[PDB]
RNA sequence: UUUGCUCCACACAAUAUAGAUGGAUACGAAUAAGGCGUCCUUGUGGCGUCGCUGAACCAUAGCAGGCUAGCAACGGUGCACUUGGCGGAAAGGCCUUGGGUGCUUGCUGGCGAAUUGCAAUGUCAUUUUGCGUGGGGAUAAAUCAUUUGUAUACGACUUAGA
RNA sequence: GCCCUGAAAAUGGAUGGCGCUCAAGCGUGUUACCUAUACUCUACCGUCAGGGUUGAUAUGAUGCCCUGACGAGUAGGCAGGCGUGGAGGUCAGUGACGAAGCCUAGACCGUAAGGUCGGGUCGAACGGCCUCUAGUGCAGAUCUUGGUGGUAGUAGCAAAUA
RNA sequence: AGAACUGGCGAUGCGGGAUGAACCGAACGUAGAGUUAAGGUGCCGGAAUACACGCUCAUCAGACACCACAAAAGGUGUUAG
RNA sequence: GAAAUUGUUGAAAGGGAAGGGCAUUUGAUCAGACA
């Protein structure tokens, strides 16, 4: 109607790292409203999208997309792992992202 | 050293032919596995009498379930604790539903106040104190009296989300 | 959750406030704190002025003003307490620090916004109680800060205006719950209940 | 080390998954009982059972049963090592020295 | 057209240069190994640019293998050319720089002829 | 090591810095305290020396 | 110095973007105490009730939400207007009156949707800028040089000059 | 036991920092969680080892096929290779329709030493392979000779009356 | 400053102890998935503002080995004997 | 007619150096491979 949204909104919070070295393979996403890693095995292998904008227009659109996938789950918070087709910018920590609700299982 | 469990462990003086059938010796140790019981079933038994793992077998080790897990007793407890300057007995009561409830905060207490870890208690004896007013210590008998009711003031409940929308309150 | 989350400072424990403002931004969560004045630390007052002495005697030997840089106002005190939790010399950190704004007392508009509280920060959660406190524009007050008296005269006067509000609110939401008491018992109120609400 | 009594089912479950053989060296996995017959069949033992069996009764054999099979390659257990340090002993509270019948649980979490 | 290959995984593909090669013009980016006593890049301090090593060897099936899957074999004439005539699906040939260009169309039209691929038609055409 | 005999220093670290002034006309940097109960007039005056 | 500047209107063009995608939804104060409703003797009052989390509240159906009819209501809401009033802490936003006009899923109808081919954000936000158009509005100064000396190493300062 | 007194040094300052007080402190217990070039499984490179294979009628016998284990390194040893001047042989090699050289955030091969191509510039010679040979590979030596910077339009160009 | 036995550093990166030749963990071909070690999980900063029983309020509290110091002697502070 | 080093033009970045490693966004540029 005025909400025409299919997705869960998140954050891209870090990439996965020690203290002093990070890997950018992976990165953590934050998930609205999933706050147990029971809650986020729902979640595991749903497909993610980060959609940034840009000046070059491609295909004829301004807006591009960065796929992946929900890994596995992240510490007691809730927290998920999540991969990309390609790594995230890292810029983007902090940034918003989107987790669609395929593969459907329900 | 963990939650805590009581075993019943025998153990004799390994036979020879001069002497079959040696003595016999029990002793109850609360331990959280029957692998640290046996150590320290053989811990004592070479502080009493000669003898080592070595020269000895273990003739069985059972556990010891509370008679009534349900009942609530005041238990007297006797201890003797090296501490940094020299080593002393001493006597607590703790008020629990099981002997094994009750040595887990005896450990508890004597690493709180007095700086004990596990190596250095010794369990000396814990039964349970059977008429009250053998209740020997004030903070046990508070426990006791007649038609007893307290409140809980000033609650606090855990919030669930990093924000709230109201203002919290300690009523209860 | 929502665009920006207005934050009532009143009550609330420093370094458990700016523990977790500062998480919120570095996820990039906009946050803007009021009434820091109102902000408390644990410790007896004496204390946290001393604290801030200790403080107030560091400074660059040849030139005071390289030096370390002392405010006073307790918003300031709180964006300091904050800034020691974010990374502040990366791009990433300067970023989550420009989604925050700390302000002495309630100003326009966040005066009519709504403004939240943050139970895990909450002194009167978590200090026990009968531990000595500290309240931040005492402490500023001490050190310094000029304002107390101007901020608490125009909040009493903003706080007077906002029970105005309140009374008409608190008076429009006494008929809407009449208007839904006749409209229970009705076949639309019963099929709801049953729904759950 | 770590060690202590394993059960059947742990050793049923070493040799299943992990057993390798040791023949001109070379640590080939016993994956028909044809390659364990072919060189410990003049003991007896001609199935990946029969190695088992001789093993676990600790039989005539088991010098020529035991040496045949590589050492077992575990990975760190699954759920950890319940310890906060591992290098004191069991009793102690660590993971080391003769923990008996627990070796099952650990050795299950590290096949 | 190439003979079937499996993907080609290149596995190292940024250029080893030499320490320091960038600090000072008279250090050429052509690898050197490092022998001094203290250098971070001889003891592999984490941080500093990685040493070529045999590990990043590449894969027997693909090696030699450029981008379309043939092996490329350097060809001076017709000649040459020609002994890639059998081939076709395993080399390319790639024309020397010294050749000239009027003997260049007789080179392409052999290739063309024979079904050899050439990998650098366009050198020196008239165009 | 110390000095070898204590001297006062030399200048007003309050007058610093020694720098010249923004402007001819110096700033009238504090008002009297008001009592309201007089009549009104000025708190300064203008001239030229 | 080739018809410039500004505010409002839309247009094409660019360039952005620390990251729109139903709603930031307003007492204060206490916490060993309070919110709300009601009553009175208006109080540090009587009586009732509630919390134990916003898991709420509001909004939410319609081609991303098309074209249309009717009924019941007289309510809701959007827009541009107009009446009166409030807000200076950074007020630059809040309230009220009255017409107009759009929608209304409060209820009942007629029509449309496919082939975007089994998914490919499938593009619906807001930044600044520039270029013409025509609806209002406005027609300066500063610097160099010259000059003073309340100033000055040079710059700078302070004067003066139709 | 914890706490307090005992408890005095020089730039301002450090439980790593912020900060923390029913802790984010001290003792002790229980779970979960995070992540090493380590462990487990897999791919690929190399080293070493064990097997198999001269039967023609095609192309590698120091080869081809199977299988296993292993991989840190100064001084140091050995090995396989890369690159220069010249010499024997050879490809009846490249070239004034452009050799060599030089240039090129253009392309391709090699783990690498390096090799290859395009385009530009250029103008007379030059390369592949098997072998021979050595005045044969530079970042240093307060290295040799030559060239060139920052310093910098800077120090300064003020004795001997004009 | 000088010996003994072993293990290291030197000749050695990698995780941890902020920092650090020698400590703890673990020793390096190029990579993928998983699990861990020592050490950690308020925020910096990956990971429970987890659970549980006590203790402690310091007008210079305290906060983890090697380690970056504190003693006799005292306290009608408080705790348990 | 190399290099150091210099002028111009074009592009880009710059809160107390610069340069480097892994990774990706954006811009520029380019090989190959479809049929
Ligand atoms: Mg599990
Ligand atoms: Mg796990
Ligand atoms: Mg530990
Ligand atoms: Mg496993
Ligand atoms: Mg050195
Ligand atoms: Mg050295
Ligand atoms: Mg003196
Ligand atoms: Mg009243
Ligand atoms: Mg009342
Ligand atoms: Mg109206
Ligand atoms: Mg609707
Ligand atoms: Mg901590
Ligand atoms: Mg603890
Ligand atoms: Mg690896
Ligand atoms: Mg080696
Ligand atoms: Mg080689
Ligand atoms: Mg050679
Ligand atoms: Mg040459
Ligand atoms: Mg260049
Ligand atoms: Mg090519
Ligand atoms: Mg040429
Ligand atoms: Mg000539
Ligand atoms: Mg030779
Ligand atoms: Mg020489
Ligand atoms: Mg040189
Ligand atoms: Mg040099
Ligand atoms: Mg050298
Ligand atoms: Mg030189
Ligand atoms: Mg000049
Ligand atoms: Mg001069
Ligand atoms: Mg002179
Ligand atoms: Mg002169
Ligand atoms: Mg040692
Ligand atoms: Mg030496
Ligand atoms: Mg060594
Ligand atoms: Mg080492
Ligand atoms: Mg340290
Ligand atoms: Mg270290
Ligand atoms: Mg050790
Ligand atoms: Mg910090
Ligand atoms: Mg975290
Ligand atoms: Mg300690
Ligand atoms: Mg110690
Ligand atoms: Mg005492
Ligand atoms: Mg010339
Ligand atoms: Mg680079
Ligand atoms: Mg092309
Ligand atoms: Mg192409």
């Amino acid at each position: 109607a005025e909400s025409h949204r299919l997705y869960v909104k998140g954050k891209h919070l870090s990439y996965q790292r020690s203290k002093r070295v990070n890997n950018p393979n992976v990165s953590l996403i934050k998930i609205e409203g999933v706050a147990t890693p029971q809650d986020a095995q729902f979640y595991l292998g749903k497909r993610i999208a980060y959609v940034y904008r840009a000046s070059k227009e491609v295909r004829g659109s301004k807006i591009r997309v960065m796929w992946g996938k929900v890994t596995r789950t992240h510490g007691n918070s809730g927290v998920v792992r999540a991969t990309f087709r390609n790594n995230l910018p890292a810029k983007t920590f902090g940034a918003s992202v989107r987790i669609f609700l395929y593969p459907s299982n329900i | 050293m963990a939650h805590f469990k009581e075993y019943q462990v025998i153990g004799r003086r390994l036979p020879t032919e001069s002497v079959p059938e040696p003595k016999l010796f029990r002793m109850r140790i609360f331990a959280s596995n029957e692998v640290i019981a046996k150590s320290r079933y053989w811990y004592f038994l070479q502080k009493l009498h000669k003898v080592k793992k070595a020269s000895g077998e273990i003739v069985s080790i059972n556990q010891i379930n509370e008679a009534h897990p349900t009942k609530v007793k005041n238990f007297g407890v006797w201890v003797r604790y090296d501490s940094r300057s020299g080593t002393h007995n001493m006597y607590k009561e703790i008020r629990d539903v099981s002997r094994v409830a009750a040595v887990e905060t005896l450990y508890q207490d004597m690493a709180a106040r007095h700086r004990a870890r596990f190596r250095s208690i010794h369990i000396l004896k814990v039964a349970e104190i059977e008429k009250t007013a053998d209740v020997k210590r004030q903070y046990v008998k508070q426990f006791l009296t007649k038609d007893l009711k307290f409140p809980l003031p000033h609650r606090v409940q855990k919030s669930t989300k990093t924000f709230s929308y109201k203002r919290p309150s300690t009523f209860y | 959750v929502e665009p920006v989350v207005v934050i009532d400072g009143k009550g609330h424990l420093v370094g458990r406030l700016a523990s977790v403002v500062a998480k919120q931004l570095l996820n990039g969560q906009k946050i803007v704190v009021v009434r820091a004045e109102e902000l408390n630390i644990s410790g007896e007052f004496f204390r946290n002025k001393l604290k801030y002495h200790d403080f107030l005697r560091k400074a660059t030997a040849f030139n005071k003003t390289r030096g370390p840089f002392h405010f006073r106002a307790p918003s300031r005190i709180f964006y300091k307490a904050l800034r020691g939790m974010v990374s502040h010399k990366t791009a990433r950190g300067k970023a989550a620090l420009e989604r925050l704004k700390v302000f002495e007392g309630i100003p326009p508009p966040y005066d009519k916004k709504k403004r939240v509280v943050v139970p895990q920060a909450l002194r009167v959660l978590r200090l026990k109680p009968g531990r000595k406190y500290t309240t931040l524009g005492k402490l500023s007050t001490s050190v310094g800060w000029k304002y107390e008296d101007v901020v608490a005269k125009l909040e009493a006067k903003r706080k007077v205006s906002s029970a105005e509000y309140y009374a008409k609110k608190r008076a429009f939401t006494k008929k809407v719950a009449s208007a839904n008491a006749t409209a229970a018992e009705s076949d639309v109120a019963k099929q709801l209940a049953a729904l759950g609400y | 080390v770590a060690y202590g009594y394993p059960s059947y089912s742990t050793i049923r479950q070493l040799v299943y998954k992990r057993g390798f053989g040791k023949i001109n060296k070379q640590r080939v996995p016993l994956s028909d009982n044809a390659i364990i017959e072919a060189n410990l069949g003049k003991y007896g033992i001609l199935s990946i059972d029969d190695l088992i069996h001789e093993i676990i009764t600790v039989g005539p054999h088991f010098k020529q049963a035991n040496n045949f099979l590589w050492p077992f390659k575990l990975s760190n257990p699954s759920g950890g090592w319940g310890v906060p340090r591992k290098f004191k002993h069991f009793i102690q509270g660590g993971s080391f020295g003769n923990r008996e019948e627990f070796i099952n649980k650990l050795v299950k979490s590290m096949n | 057209a190439s003979l079937p290959h499996p993907k080609i995984v290149k596995k190292h593909t940024k250029k080893f240069k030499r320490h320091h090669s960038d600090r000072y013009h008279r250090v050429a980016e052509n690898w050197r190994k490092q022998k001094g006593i203290d250098s971070v890049v001889r003891r592999r301090f984490r941080g500093n640019i990685s040493q070529p090593k045999i590990g990043y060897g590449s894969n027997k099936k693909t090696k030699f293998l450029s981008p379309s899957g043939h092996k490329t074999f350097l060809v001076a004439n017709v000649k040459d050319l020609e002994t890639l005539t059998m081939h076709t699906k395993t080399y390319a040939a790639e024309i020397a720089h010294n050749i000239s260009a009027k003997n260049r169309v007789v080179i392409l039209a052999r290739a063309k002829a024979l079904g050899i691929k050439v990998t650098n038609p366009k050198g020196r055409l008239a165009l | 090591s110390h000095r070898k005999y204590e001297a006062p220093r030399h200048g007003h670290l309050g007058f610093l810095p020694r720098k010249r002034a923004a402007s001819i006309r110096a700033r009238v940097k504090a008002f009297p305290k008001d009592d309201r109960s007089k009549p009104v007039a000025l708190t300064s005056f203008l001239g030229y020396k």
